[PDB]
């Protein structure tokens, strides 16, 4: 369930931010996405070890 | 005005370490009893401040004025008066005057001509008038002036039993000129020498002057034939350093602690607190430090020709824009900032202004001429019919574009038709790329060749530029300009002179933009031709090839690392041990040596017995035989 | 100081990496 | 960088501040060209910012040295502009003025014309004091501060104690009420009262 | 004592910001902060949990 | 290894990026880096302890 959310940028939609913006400044949005991906995954590992 | 005195026996000044003297509010804010770390312009403890002794006596020579200055006078009937500031004093640069003889403080700044013994002392025959208080012979140009009230004074003169205790602090910064104070009463003592405890110092005012200054002079209050009485001050210099305070509930500094002096000072910074239990603690950390510093860039003297390019006779259609390379020369980009307007001058990978420090591989310049409202399609992944089908940039380009209005040459009152642009285009176009084939457009169900009509359209259509047309319209000259960095050899780039060639030693290198610091030695590797810098396994270069001379260097980092602090009780004795974590004993002597080590202390290097264990060696503590219970 | 097993102990188990650890990694000692 | 900034005026990196430029053609130009406007040109280094130069020495430029007046590679460190109607836009005259600040580390000394109010002690209100807009409720203090501090902080670096601007007292700010909620509750079958504790 | 940092924004104190900068370019500077206080609680979350 | 990610800058040497930008821009690109390998070293440390 966590993956539904936008981490601050424009839309949680991962294919529709490509469209509505330019490519010079959408790589900040994805990889603000990225990372708030992967922090969900490394919280999620950590509590599976304890 | 001043005569001369001359006749004057100077004797060296004196000397005399001061002990916690000269600490500050560093702001305005009300902080109670909590410690707090904090890093400006201090007087580094147990410094040798420079005594100055008039009592017959004279002695007040010009001193040094650098990073701010502390000055303490212990003085009891009003005897040292103002100061001077300047940097020639010779009426050609602007001179503060700081004077608070005894109506008021007056500050001035202007250029003055100060005259050779500045003083307001020898007058007839041994007591004080307020005579020569000129000491400036002139006054040409005045810019900043400033009153408020003065000082607590006294009468008379006197000698001996001198109570008042005054210190100073003054510092310059970003113009800005900075003043604290503080005064201390009933402080007698046999001996001289400063009194030992602790004392903050307030601020008292601040003042915009704004100028440069390097020297001060200090003022004190016919000419042949004077005799004054007993007055010392010491003159101390500041630095940057950072200090731990203590506040306590009533809001006064109470004490203060170094963290540059000694190990033990060291370990208490670390720990935010003043005692430290025995133990083993672990400190800042070992690290050696650059000397000299080297550049290296080709060996190359031509020109290159971007006059030619940006003062071109004909500029070529948007269709078949013209592209020209630039190659084996030194590039000056000043004369592109400068000369021309240049009304658009933006650039995207690199920042303009540091274009004159890179090394490049190679530069394509593409220059047209496009009508004035689509001059904002040229950025990269944009739309628009010009950024589509005639000319196209990828989003990943790193150069530089500039356009600018040239609507004198190219417009015509008659009308301008010899530029022409494609209009129609089947599909969209590849980066970087052109189209020249005239193929009238079969944009019907039909299988149309023809002239004109219905469906069957000639693609091309001609720009027309006359002066009547309005802003947004008349025509602008682009050329843009295209090249990737540090991919290959270097062949054109700036015009930074080269240096000599050093070796076995921590410098700091410069190979074709590549800052960084470390010792270069010579290699044993053989390089393709094709290849210029060598990576390893966490991507950081290693081995580079010099431009002018064909060799292979390799670099590794300088020396480093951990220190560690033996210490028992501060409750018991104070003395420490240091230990120097996983490092041969052999180089710490060689690392001894001022401005050259991280850790400004370097005392214990030379100092007891060296003990080397399997986790370095161990310095100040003397190795017994026999064995006891480990502690 | 050592038995016959302890040897074999020893050489059974084995502890240019560390030339290439100039990155502020290190290993203290037992 | 450039000859203006690096010879005549520049200003630091950190700059907090404005700055309003614009054309003037109208006066300063003149027929004949105006040739009372002067500019450094010639300097032996790069100065810090906001530092002023009014000497006029002799700028010598080759190892041999340069005295006198005026000459071969012994230049005077400064000229003149030149302004008439007819030169081309981005030649004209242009005057500029720059706002420099400081911002709340010291007693105000000028701002808006915001109008002021009452005060409320022992109240929870929204309090704002010289631009320190909060929440908290203000009571009398008994710290002494020194005359030329304002503004007291905690182990935080967050403001607790103030000095009202008009009357010079000390005001000490305590945040408001807060606290956690529970729900006691027995099953929902059983029934549908409940119980609320706060923590 | 770690929300005294600045994490790279332009102060330690979020009422300065808002009162100081418009809606546009804000927004960033608060998320600089508020990324950094949320590693800082759940470091002290998982050292709790050891 | 892991020290060779771009994590979302431009390059992931740290001088290239001062020696190629200003400053101002320059601020947000180490920003990334530095947030990124504080991250890293924070789920080292978190393994060791387990
Ligand atoms: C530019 O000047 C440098 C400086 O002398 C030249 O470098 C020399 O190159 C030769 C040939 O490889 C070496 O044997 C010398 O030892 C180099 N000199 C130094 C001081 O290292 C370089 O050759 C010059 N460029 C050209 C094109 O001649
Ligand atoms: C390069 O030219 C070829 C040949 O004209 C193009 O290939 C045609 O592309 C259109 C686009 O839909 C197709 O309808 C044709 O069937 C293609 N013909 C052939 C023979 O392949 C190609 O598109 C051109 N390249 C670009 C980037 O436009
Ligand atoms: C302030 O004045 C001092 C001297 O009055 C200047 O010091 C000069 O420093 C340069 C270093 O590049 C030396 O070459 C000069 O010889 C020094 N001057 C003299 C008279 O010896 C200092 O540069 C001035 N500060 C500024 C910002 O210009
Ligand atoms: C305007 O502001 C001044 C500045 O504080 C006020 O002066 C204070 O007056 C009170 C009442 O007499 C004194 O207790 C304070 O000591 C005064 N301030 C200082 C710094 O001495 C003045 O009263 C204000 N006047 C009005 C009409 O608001
Ligand atoms: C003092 O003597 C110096 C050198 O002897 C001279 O330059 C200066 O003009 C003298 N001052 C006066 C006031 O005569
Ligand atoms: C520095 O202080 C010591 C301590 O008295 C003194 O002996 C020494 O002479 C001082 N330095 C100089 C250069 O005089
Ligand atoms: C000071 O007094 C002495 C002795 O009376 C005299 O020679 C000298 O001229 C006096 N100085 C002045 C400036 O009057
Ligand atoms: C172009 O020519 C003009 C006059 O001929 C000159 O002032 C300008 O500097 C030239 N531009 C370049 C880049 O050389
Ligand atoms: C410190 O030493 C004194 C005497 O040496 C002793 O009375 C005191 O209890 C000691 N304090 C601590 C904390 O060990
Ligand atoms: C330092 O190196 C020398 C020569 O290799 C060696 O004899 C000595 O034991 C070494 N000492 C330490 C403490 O590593
Ligand atoms: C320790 O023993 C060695 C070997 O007998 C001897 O050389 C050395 O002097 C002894 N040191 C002390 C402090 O007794
Ligand atoms: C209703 O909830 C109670 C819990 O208090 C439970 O004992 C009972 O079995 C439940 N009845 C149902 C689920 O029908």
């Amino acid at each position: 369930k966590q993956l539904s959310s936008k981490f601050g940028a424009i839309s949680s939609v991962l294919n529709d931010i490509f469209s509505r913006l330019d490519k010079v400044e959408a790589e900040v949005q994805i990889d603000r996405l990225i990372t708030g991906r992967l922090q969900s995954l490394q919280t999620y590992v950590t509590q599976q070890l304890i | 005005q001043c005569v001369n005195l001359t006749t004057r026996t100077q004797l060296p000044p004196a000397y005399t370490n001061s002990f916690t003297r000269g600490v500050y509010y560093p702001d305005k804010v009300f902080r109670s009893s909590v410690l707090h770390s904090t890093q400006d312009l201090f007087l580094p403890f147990f410094s040798n401040v420079t005594w100055f002794h008039v009592i017959k006596r004279f002695d007040n020579p010009v001193l040094p004025f650098n990073d701010g200055v502390y000055f303490a006078s212990i003085e009891k009937s009003n005897i040292i008066r103002g100061w001077i500031f300047g940097t020639t004093l010779d009426s050609k640069t602007q001179s503060l005057l700081i004077v608070n003889n005894a109506t008021n403080v007056v500050i001035k700044v202007c250029e003055f001509q100060f005259c050779n013994d500045p003083f307001l002392d020898h007058k007839n025959n041994k007591s004080w008038m307020e005579s020569e208080f000129r000491v400036y012979s002139s006054a040409n140009n005045c810019t900043f002036e400033y009153v408020s009230q003065p000082f607590l004074m006294d009468l008379e003169g006197k000698q001996g039993n001198f109570k008042n205790l005054r210190e100073f602090v003054f510092k310059n910064i970003d113009g800005y000129f900075k003043i604290y104070s503080k005064h201390t009463p009933i402080i007698v003592r046999e001996p001289e020498d400063l009194p030992q405890g602790f004392s903050a110092l307030e601020p008292l005012v601040d003042l915009p002057i704004g100028i440069n200054i390097t020297r001060f002079q200090t003022l004190l209050a016919s000419s042949s034939g004077w005799t004054a009485g007993a007055a010392a001050y010491y003159v101390g210099y500041l630095q940057p350093r950072t200090f731990l305070l203590k506040y306590n509930e009533n809001g006064t500094i109470t004490d203060a602690v170094d963290c540059a002096l000694d190990p033990l000072s060291e370990t208490k910074c670390t720990l935010k607190s003043f005692t430290v239990e025995k133990g083993i603690y672990q400190t800042s950390n070992f690290r050696v430090q650059p000397t000299e510093s080297i550049v290296r860039f080709p060996n190359i003297t031509n020109l290159c020709p971007f006059d030619e390019v940006f003062n071109a006779t004909r500029f070529a259609s948007v269709y078949a824009w013209n592209r020209k390379r630039i190659s084996n020369c030194v590039a000056d980009y000043s004369v592109l900032y400068n000369l021309a307007p240049f009304f658009t001058f933006k650039c995207y990978g690199v920042s303009p202004t540091k274009l004159n420090d890179l090394c490049f591989t190679n530069v394509y310049a593409d220059s047209f001429v496009i009508r004035g409202d689509e001059v904002r399609q040229i950025a990269p992944g944009q739309t628009g019919k010009i950024a589509d089908y005639n000319y196209k940039l990828p989003d990943d380009f790193t150069g530089c574009v500039i356009a600018w209005n040239s609507n004198k040459l190219d417009s015509k009152v008659s009308g301008n038709y010899n530029y022409l642009y494609r209009l129609f285009r089947k599909s969209n176009l590849k980066p970087f790329e052109r189209d020249i084939s005239t193929e009238i457009y079969q944009a019907g169900n039909k299988p149309c060749n023809g002239v004109a009509g219905f469906n069957c359209y000639f693609p091309l259509r001609s720009y027309s530029f006359r002066p009547t047309y309005g802003v947004g319209h008349q025509p602008y000259r682009v050329v843009v300009l295209s090249f990737e960095l540090l991919h290959a050899p270097a062949t054109v780039c700036g015009p930074k002179k080269s240096t000599n060639l050093v070796k076995n030693k921590c410098v700091n290198f410069n190979f074709n933009g590549l800052k960084g610091t470390g010792v270069l030695t010579e290699s044993n590797k053989k390089f393709l031709p094709f290849q210029q810098f060598g990576r390893d396994i966490a991507d950081t270069t290693d081995a580079v090839r010099d431009p002018q001379t064909l060799e292979i260097l390799d670099i590794t980092p300088c020396s480093f690392g951990g220190v560690s602090v033996i210490t028992p009780g501060t409750n018991t004795s104070n003395q420490v041990a240091v230990l120097y974590q996983g490092v041969n004993c052999t180089e710490v002597p060689v690392a001894i040596h001022a401005d050259q080590l991280t850790p400004t202390w370097r005392v214990y290097s030379t100092g007891s017995n060296v003990f080397q264990t399997r986790a370095g060696c161990l310095i100040g503590a003397e190795y017994v035989n026999n064995s006891y219970e480990c502690d | 100081k050592r038995s016959f097993i302890e040897d074999l102990l020893f050489n059974k188990v084995t502890l240019l990496i560390c030339a290439q650890k100039f990155k502020g990694l290190t290993v203290l000692p037992p």
